[PDB]
Parts: C-alpha cells; sequence; structure tokens
C-alpha cells in the first residue's frame, strides 16, 4: 500500500508468505526475505562495464586462453550477460495495457 | 553502427513479452434461457336456458 511504486504492477499482489510455527534457538520471532527485482540489473552492468574496460586492453586475458579455453567462447560471453541485461530492462518501467481486438489488418486491396 | 576502435560491447535487446494481441475477451456469450409467453383464458360454466 505504502509503496506501490516499488511493486510490478502487472505481477499483482506480489508476495508468497510461509510461516512456521518454530523459532530459531534464542529468540521468540524472526523472518527471512526473498526478493526477486529489475533493480539487480546496477551488478550485471557493472561487471559487464569492468569486462569490457578489462577485455579491450585483453588485460591478463592470457592466463585464461592458457588453460585452452577459448578467445571467441570468452567473447560471447559478454553477449549472454548483455541479454540478461535486456531480461530486465524489457520489464524495467513496463506498464499495465488495455486488452482489446489488437490485431493488425491491412488495406482493401490486391497485394 | 560507428564507434571507438578495436573490440566493441555485443548486446542484443528484442523484448520477450506479447504485444498488444487480438484477445478482447470480454463479449457476452450466455444469457440465461428465457422465453416470454403471452396467455389467455376463456370462461366456461353451464349457459343453459
Amino acid at each position: 500500500n505504502k509503496n506501490s511504486s516499488y511493486f510490478v504492477e502487472w505481477i499483482p499482489n506480489n508476495v508468497k508468505t510461509a510461516v512456521c510455527d518454530i523459532p530459531p534457538r534464542g529468540l521468540k520471532m524472526s523472518a527471512t526475505f526473498i526478493g526477486n527485482s529489475t533493480a539487480i540489473q546496477e551488478l550485471f552492468k557493472r561487471i559487464s562495464e569492468q569486462f569490457t574496460a578489462m577485455f579491450r586492453r585483453k588485460a591478463f586475458l592470457h592466463w585464461y586462453t592458457g588453460e585452452g579455453m577459448d578467445e571467441m567462447e570468452f567473447t560471447e560471453a559478454e553477449s549472454n550477460m548483455n541479454d540478461l541485461v535486456s531480461e530486465y530492462q524489457q520489464y524495467q518501467d513496463a506498464t499495465a495495457d488495455e486488452q482489446g481486438e489488437f490485431e493488425e489488418e491491412g488495406e482493401e486491396d490486391e497485394a | 553502427s560507428p564507434g571507438t576502435p578495436g573490440s566493441r560491447s555485443r548486446t542484443p535487446s528484442l523484448p520477450t513479452p506479447p504485444t498488444r494481441e487480438p484477445k478482447k475477451v470480454a463479449v457476452v456469450r450466455t444469457p440465461p434461457k428465457s422465453p416470454s409467453s403471452a396467455k389467455s383464458r376463456l370462461q366456461t360454466a353451464p349457459v343453459p336456458m
């Protein structure tokens, strides 16, 4: 209620509750939270940022391809990370929309 | 796209969720089965002379 701006509005009522009868030892009550958020992208951005700045100069790259790692397999590991950030960003700032008769339909002409 | 010399970042961005699509969904389908009836009656007692 107080913070509806912090919850994905095309995932209505975003919570899964579980409740055990038994406390952790030495305290009469506690709780643990798990949190799936688009706000995590800033991890993967920075790692990718540090990775590309490293990789543009190939800094210490030789130790990985010394182990017979492939420098092309390593190149495309960036792409998965970039695709992952786009996986958050397609749901970032994204909105409810109307249902309707939203089919495309061309002109009354022979093609 | 033009840019800096050497290796450049490798970014896909194809959004997964379906767009607007033909599912209007809310249409009238099954009204309850309802017949009107006009009705009539005619009084029929004994009518001698």
